[PDB]
């Protein structure tokens, strides 16, 4: 949740109906849009950032309301645009394997800045102590993670999170709807609409 | 094309903390996994840790685990591992190894490594860094063929090893033999580069021997003269 | 998961290696080798034991069969000589299980007479307490090779040595040596030299006596 | 002797939570350690957890980790057993079972039961619990052997079966056939007792049948007449 | 760790009979057994393989050796069969490992007829509509008995019947049965009835025809 | 999870007195029901030892 990918799309045409197809109990809540009314806007870029939060924290995922995973970790404006789909995968992410391959953040010095990302290396300080590198008091690692088990509760799962941002800003005709048709017949005097012309 | 160069590297005390990175250059960084493997002198590699096309850890080793946590930068185009609670059997070569396949979203994990780096020396050890020693080896007038003389450095009295030796600006490379280093009982370390030296009628190189060592970073430009 | 190389494969030059890598169920899961050469960076070969990378010649090939993948390299020649590694996921642990390499050493090559290269210390360290005489040989094929000192035209062997053993270099083994136990007044007398004996012949070479 | 009477048990829905506990009774609760085990019906027993004389976890089972905590308590002579997040695979007799050995300081870690209990059924499921329905059976006029006449009770719709049946207060060990119960494709049991019940005059039984069951908590004291 | 166990040992009671429990390298480590009655709670018995606790007689007996650990019960009699376990710590894992016990069954036991026990309809349930109509049975050694219904004189299965498999019992199988498919008007006529159908001569039993 | 450990209360300890607890950690004003939801979740939080 601390270092969370963000990938650039670029001019296609997305298809904002197949994100209701995966496993159940996935939520669908936007910020600002709606989703039958998403493939009616034009964006010029579309930003997803993918992070593995999960239990009560993702209802503070949202403009304006802190928390305890979304004060550290990832920060969102008053002007967020997008759609947020937590589906839970307790499949192929909670393994025996490995616990600690999932990482989480805790409390830093200062607040993080809204869609920046913190990829530290350093220990945390307490404030008025040396650290010189070393695990003792007041000088731990803020990295504090959590194990994945197959067993824990309902709130305690593998929750796939990941947000969308939309952007508008002095670009050409980008990504706007998947397409409009309606099965042309040609047989008497009706409405047309060929890409612009009605 | 592919150019993976690794920075971060040298002596440190056991339990301290450092940070390892490696810019990528060549490629994309946005399609390709890439992963970090040690090479303990002699005794094979050992994997560390990596991270996929995206921003996704997919597991350490069975004596990694929470001292080690691994993060990529797509936006600088480079991959950090960071150490924590360095002991004694950390000594090795840590490499930085690409993926060839593309990584598309519905297959079978499968990673192999394609292209491969130079590693950074990270030594943990309770002994301090030494200055370097470098002496214009005289080149004696014994002459029996043509290029029998040879003139070369004596680096010496230095703990870590990442000793790299230049003539002229990073080039002539042709045949220089450096010899390797060797633990004199001491922890110290010796070094030594033969060239070819031709006949010296003011025809040859500039006797120059730039030896560059990161832990006890100082730029070395004496010459070598008969 | 844990897989098992042999500690050591050599071949003449004639015939055909073969390197084995075995586990417990390793019989669907893919197999990827690795070739490196001493001293520099590990190559690709041969992987999946199905196709090779662009550059490996058909002479590099591979085969798995129930619990043994067989890197069969064809033609071995002595530039073919590094540290050959097998590659398997184990996705039951979510890890990248490697193995003790195999050095593999072409049989049968000819010999290689050493050369010694003597340098005596240099001019701008008599002022000062120095004393790092360096006695350097050439490349040699036949390693094992024992440095015997004859400092003060006399078998010097209790002062500081260091006896490094033979390297890897161009397929061809190297070493050093290191012995000025003097009280740096070196230029006492009778010509401090510096022998190597070699397994047959043996070469000598001395230095100015002064 | 040694009394491990169990309390806890019922009818819960999957996702909820309760508390077991095993109050021990016969000998010192400070040096005998007791563990859970279940035991599903007709399919073998299965170890939950366990705790040694002083507060110690010995473990749990490859199911059972961060839903169960088990606690000791040596003031109250009692060992309680929590569980969260119960799913449909958790229906068994839980037991209270003790340790032969002392536990010694310095020994190898080896535990064997030697005191065994009841257990308590604790049934998960979606379904709701039912009021049991007793009848007096009719011990009919049939008269051929001393003996050959019998009455019982007809206890039926029930989910969950921890049924008790007394005669007059929990005494009479004579020959009774308590019959099991069986599921009449509705998820529901039925029970039925068979006495002896000799020659009927006035010098027999108090025709009472006393069924007690904790979930649908109801204390029904019918009597049964020819 | 995971242990192995014979899903039925039966012995007639003249021999020993011979329960073992095997794994991948228990040989060292300690393995106790158990012994549970069909209902009631479970006994001990020979554990550590090397001695009994207070009250069991010397007909049982233990013994491991490599990987197996045979229990061996000596002079097996009809009260001696019951669900037989056993255990071992696993240190590896920190558990305590079980597995699926042996149903012992001592074979060649002499035969029980069966005796059937109507029971009519209670007096205070006539009011209202309860249609509990029970046909018992009595105990018996040979099982699988299946329990014919003759409703009205006449052949009648289609209604909601229980059909409960035989339970064990002071080593005596025994069922019971419920059928009254009956418009709760069940004294119509011709002598509603049950009937027992055993392996080889059955029971008759009926009630008042009213 | 051999181990545990509690986290905070409705109310400080009572110094020298043990806290043994089932009940569910209640944020003070919603339903529980016995459930892992929002604002209802169990405060034995514990730490791993490898």
């Amino acid at each position: 949740v601390y270092a969370w990918n963000r990938k650039r799309i670029s001019n296609c045409v997305a298809d904002y109906s197949v994100l209701y197809n995966l496993a159940p109990f996935f939520t669908f809540k936007c910020y600002g849009v709606s989703p039958t009314k998403l493939n009616d806007l034009c964006f010029t870029n579309v930003y997803a950032d993918s992070f593995v939060i999960r239990g009560d924290e993702v209802r503070q995922i949202a403009p304006g309301q802190t928390g305890n995973i979304a004060d550290y970790n990832y920060k969102l404006p008053d002007d967020f645009t997008g759609c947020v789909i937590a589906w839970n995968s307790n499949k192929l992410d909670s393994k025996v394997s490995g616990n600690y391959n999932y990482l989480y953040r805790l409390f830093r010095k200062s607040n993080l800045k809204p869609f920046e990302r913190d990829i530290s290396t350093e220990i945390y300080q307490a404030g008025n102590k040396p650290c010189n590198g070393v695990a003792g008091f007041n000088c731990y690692f803020p990295l504090r993670s959590y194990s994945f088990r197959p067993t824990y509760g309902v709130g305690h799962q593998p929750y796939r999170v990941v947000v969308l941002s939309f952007e508008l800003l002095h670009a050409p005709a980008t990504v706007c709807g998947p397409k409009k048709s309606t099965n042309l017949v040609k047989n008497k005097c009706v409405n047309f609409n060929f890409n612009g012309l009605k | 094309e592919v150019q993976l160069v690794e920075s971060g590297g040298g002596l440190v005390q056991p339990g301290r903390s450092l940070r390892l990175s490696c810019a990528a250059s060549g490629f994309t960084f946005d399609d390709y996994a890439i992963h970090w493997v040690r090479q303990a002198p002699g005794k094979g590699l050992e994997w560390v840790s990596g991270i996929t096309w995206n921003s996704g850890t997919i597991g350490y080793a069975d004596s990694v685990k929470g001292r080690f946590t691994i993060s990529r930068d797509n936006a600088k185009n480079s991959l950090y591992l960071q150490m924590n609670s360095l002991r004694a059997e950390d000594t090795a070569l840590y490499y930085c190894a690409k993926h060839h396949q593309i990584a598309v979203a519905g297959d079978a994990e499968d990673y192999y490594f394609d292209y491969w780096g130079q590693g950074t020396l990270v030594t943990v050890s309770s002994a301090s860094t030494k200055g370097p020693s470098v002496f214009p080896l005289a080149p004696s007038s014994k002459s029996t063929s043509g290029g029998t003389a040879a003139l070369g450095c004596l680096v010496k009295d230095y703990f870590p090893e990442p000793v790299t030796v230049s003539w002229n600006s990073g080039a002539l490379t042709s045949g220089v033999h450096t010899f390797p280093a060797v633990l004199q009982s001491s922890g110290l370390y010796s070094l030594s580069s033969v060239v070819t030296v031709p006949s010296s009628s003011l025809g040859t190189q500039t006797y120059i021997c730039n030896v560059n060592h990161k832990p006890s970073n100082t730029k070395v430009d004496k010459k070598v003269e008969p | 998961y844990e897989l098992t190389q042999p500690p050591s494969v050599s071949v003449a030059p004639g015939q055909t290696a073969r390197i084995t890598c075995g586990g417990n169920n390793i019989g669907s899961k893919s197999v990827h080798w690795y070739q490196q050469k001493p001293g520099q960076a590990p190559v690709l070969v041969v992987y999946d034991d199905s196709d090779r990378p662009s550059g490996i010649p058909e002479r590099f090939s591979g085969s798995n069969s129930g619990n043994t993948a067989t890197l069969t390299i064809s033609r071995v020649e002595a530039g073919d000589e590094a540290d050959y590694y097998c590659q398997v996921w184990d996705s039951r642990s979510d890890r990248v299980v490697f193995g003790g390499g195999t050095k593999l050493t072409a049989l049968g090559q000819p010999k290689a007479a050493p050369s010694v290269t003597l340098f005596p210390p240099s001019s701008e360290e008599l002022q000062a307490n120095k004393a790092t005489l360096v006695c350097l040989i050439s490349d040699f094929y036949p390693g094992a090779v024992t440095v015997a000192w004859k400092a003060d035209s006399s078998p010097v062997k209790a002062g500081v040595e260091t006896t490094t053993p033979s390297k890897q270099s161009n397929n061809k083994y190297a070493a050093s040596s290191y012995l000025s136990l003097t009280p740096e007044q070196w230029k006492s007398h009778r010509s401090y030299s510096c022998q190597v004996t070699h397994e047959g012949s043996t070469v000598e070479k001395t230095v100015a006596p002064t």
